[PDB]
């Protein structure tokens, strides 16, 4: 089977920047490649076909190049309407199917901002139901990459949490992230110290917010 | 007017059946390679099926023996018949005109398919109280509802600055959860009431939850 | 040839040595439908057809009865009742260039499937939409042929393979293509069961005394019995004396 | 597709009346001895029905 490796997973770019997105075929596919653009909630939009031909109606700042294994998309001067996700597609593959790259999100570049971290205990109302939700908030941060680690009595917790990220804010270009730790009431009452540990480029060292159950 | 318009999507229990339509204008469906491509939430495009102009059809392994592609030349319409539906079939389904080496140039707007055994349920709204320890954060946890969507406002629309309503996540239980947060001056936590307004039309549920500083 | 314009050589009036073909280590695909390869040398047919072209490796599987795909539907179609053999080998060392070999083409657009052994060489602009084309390319108006552009760095699935389809046709007309049907040495003065050109019998072959004409093959006694034969290889006339027998 | 039903595709000679052959010996379709190893011109005599 032929594998498509796309890189990077994300890049940040200001308006006017030259953007470059890379796609690597695990074996030679000659020119059997196409590039697409896709925005949240919309369908894909074809940009380049046959590795290097510009689809009709696509602005000339888009260009594709490469043949064989290594392919690049190029946006010579990034415009505001070009912030989207981009990915490559191997053309006319076998077995039947569409092999797409993993995708490259192109977000708006801005100065680094460290998150504000807040931890929220489960409410008394929810505890009466049988389930304890613990929520960790990462407010107005940039860039998107961020690591959240839950600790329960200093035990690092994985497998019982889910995360949700907003889209880039239309005024200050930051992200916000929430993390929800779900436990049974019985488990929750077996432990005292609940904390989320946040590491981020804006923080010189991991920031921890915690509470003690019942205080 | 070159466009593809999909329809037929909806909510259906596992094992049910569903028939998607794709009405074309400009493009002639029976003269073209026509594909169905789907995209699960947060996942990538997954090819489903294709019908050749000469009549040849192919299907993804995951849908073989359950899905059937077809077309009505007189209606210039493409169809996908989906039987024995499963939870992991949940996705937006696009129809597309394939030009092979010339790429996929015409896409539809997409129709949404949701397959789930979950029972329609209005959400519980729990407070996320500001901690006792210049600006404090508070919010509302909108837990265990189905189906999407819910909308959230603060003080009936009077509080919009600094509000962040996160996209919902799907839990192992098959129900959705979601949080809405806002940051406010610490100095207001005693003199300003904060209520979140939660609306969930599928269950006819409107809930207002007052979020207060917690009393130790 | 390009697959859309596949080449056909009609072979007739000849002896076919199939040992050259099946005993070859140089073929990567060799599938026969309705005939055993080894057991082809003792068969006669009225016509042999040799169709040849180049396709992708991923497309080789389409050269078979009852297959689908761009090649089987729009380029080269075998019948469901195919009696013949499909032979294919990788030719990346020959049919690919470093810039890409664009000489080999395939049909990409066609309204309906080819009938078996049909050959469409038309270049009419393909009308993919509602408004007609009138020989003008453009949106919804596509040149029907496309190029493979074989590059030597391609994976096997995209590398060129040469394909030869041998069809064996048998009509109500005299057969002109048979297999070798070799012979052996002959022994004299010993009772043998013999089979000359068209006749068979049992007897002892001996050096003769007759003078057959240059065109005479089989002798005949007065009572319509074979008496002498002309050896097909050696221009010598052999008398057939039936092997000794008698009552006990 | 049920493939539990098999049929023999090759044999060095035709079966005699009421003869039963269940051997799984590799049929040598070419001039190269198989030595019990399947491959080119070395086939498993049985094939499954579709
Ligand atoms: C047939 O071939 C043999 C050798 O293979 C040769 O000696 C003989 O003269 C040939 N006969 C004729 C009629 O050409």
């Amino acid at each position: 089977e032929i594998v498509m490796t796309q890189s990077p997973s994300s890049l940040s770019a200001s308006v006017g920047d030259r953007v470059t997105i890379t796609c690597r075929a695990s074996q030679g596919i000659s020119s059997y490649l196409a590039w697409y653009q896709q925005k949240p909630g919309k369908a894909p939009k074809l940009l380049i076909y046959a590795a290097s031909t510009l689809q009709s109606g696509v602005p000339s700042r888009f260009s594709g190049s490469g043949s064989g294994t290594d392919f690049t998309l190029t946006i010579s001067s990034l415009q505001p309407e070009d912030f989207a996700t981009y990915y490559c597609q191997q053309l006319d593959s076998y077995p039947p199917g569409y092999t797409f790259g993993q995708g490259t999100k192109v977000d708006i570049k801005r100065t680094v901002a460290a998150p504000s971290v807040f931890i929220f205990p489960p409410s008394d109302e929810q505890l009466k139901s049988g389930t304890a939700s613990v929520v960790c908030l990462l407010n107005n941060f940039y860039p998107r990459e961020a690591k959240v680690q839950w600790k329960v009595d200093n035990a690092l917790q994985s497998g019982n949490s889910q995360e949700s990220v907003t889209e880039q804010d239309s005024k200050d270009s930051t992200y916000s992230l929430s993390s929800t730790l779900t436990l049974s009431k019985a488990d929750y009452e077996k432990h005292k110290v609940y904390a989320c540990e946040v590491t981020h480029q804006g923080l010189s060292s991991p920031v921890t917010k915690s509470f003690n159950r019942g205080e | 007017q070159v466009q593809l318009v999909e329809s037929g999507g909806g909510l259906i229990q596992p094992g049910g059946s569903l028939r998607l339509s794709c009405a074309a204008s400009g493009v002639t469906v029976s003269s073209n390679y026509m594909s169905w491509v789907r995209q699960a939430p947060g996942k990538g495009l997954e090819w489903v099926s294709i019908i050749y102009s000469g009549g040849t059809t192919y299907y993804a392994d995951s849908v073989k023996g359950r899905f059937t592609i077809s077309r009505d030349s007189s209606m210039n319409t493409l169809y996908l018949q989906m039987n024995s539906l499963r939870a992991e079939d949940t996705a937006v389904y696009y129809c597309a005109r394939d030009l092979m080496v010339y790429g996929i140039d015409v896409w539809g707007q997409g129709t949404t398919v949701t397959v789930s055994s979950a029972s329609t349920k209005g959400p519980s709204v729990f407070p996320l109280a500001p901690s006792s320890k210049g600006t404090a954060a508070l919010g509302c946890l909108v837990k265990d509802y189905f189906p999407e969507p819910v909308t959230v406002s603060w003080n009936s629309g009077a509080l919009t600055s600094g509000v962040h309503t996160f996209p919902a996540v799907l839990q192992s239980s098959g129900l959705y959860s979601l949080s809405s947060v806002v940051t406010v001056p610490s100095s207001s936590l005693g003199t300003q009431t904060y209520i979140c307004n939660v609306n969930h039309k599928p269950s006819n549920t409107k809930v207002d939850k007052k979020v207060e500083p917690k009393s130790c | 040839a390009s697959v859309y314009a596949w080449n056909r050589k009609r072979i007739s009036n000849c002896v076919a040595d199939y040992s050259v073909l099946y005993n070859s280590a140089s073929f990567s695909t060799f599938k026969c439908y309705g005939v055993s390869p080894t057991k082809l040398n003792d068969l006669c047919f009225t016509n042999v057809y040799a169709d040849s072209f180049v396709i992708r490796g991923d497309e080789v599987r389409q050269i078979a009865p009852g297959q689908t795909g761009k090649i089987a539907d729009y380029n080269y179609k075998l019948p469901d009742d195919f009696t013949g053999c499909v032979i294919a080998w990788n030719s990346n060392n020959l049919d690919s260039k470093v810039g890409g070999n664009y000489n080999y083409l395939y049909r990409l657009f066609r309204k309906s499937n080819l009938k078996p052994f049909e050959r469409d060489i038309s270049t009419e602009i393909y009308q993919a939409g509602s408004t007609p084309c009138n020989g003008v390319e453009g949106f919804n108006c596509y040149f029907p042929l496309q190029s493979y552009g074989f590059q030597p760095t391609n994976g096997v699935g995209y590398q060129p393979y040469r394909v030869v389809v041998l069809s064996f046709e048998l009509l109500h007309a005299p057969a002109t293509v048979c297999g070798p049907k070799k012979s052996t040495n002959l022994v004299k003065n010993k009772c043998v069961n013999f089979n000359f050109n068209g006749l068979t019998g049992t007897g002892v072959l001996t050096e003769s005394n007759k003078k057959f004409l240059p065109f005479q093959q089989f002798g005949r006694d007065i009572a319509d019995t074979t008496d002498a034969v002309r050896d097909p290889q050696t221009l010598e006339i052999l008398d057939i004396t039936p092997c000794s027998f008698g009552g006990v």
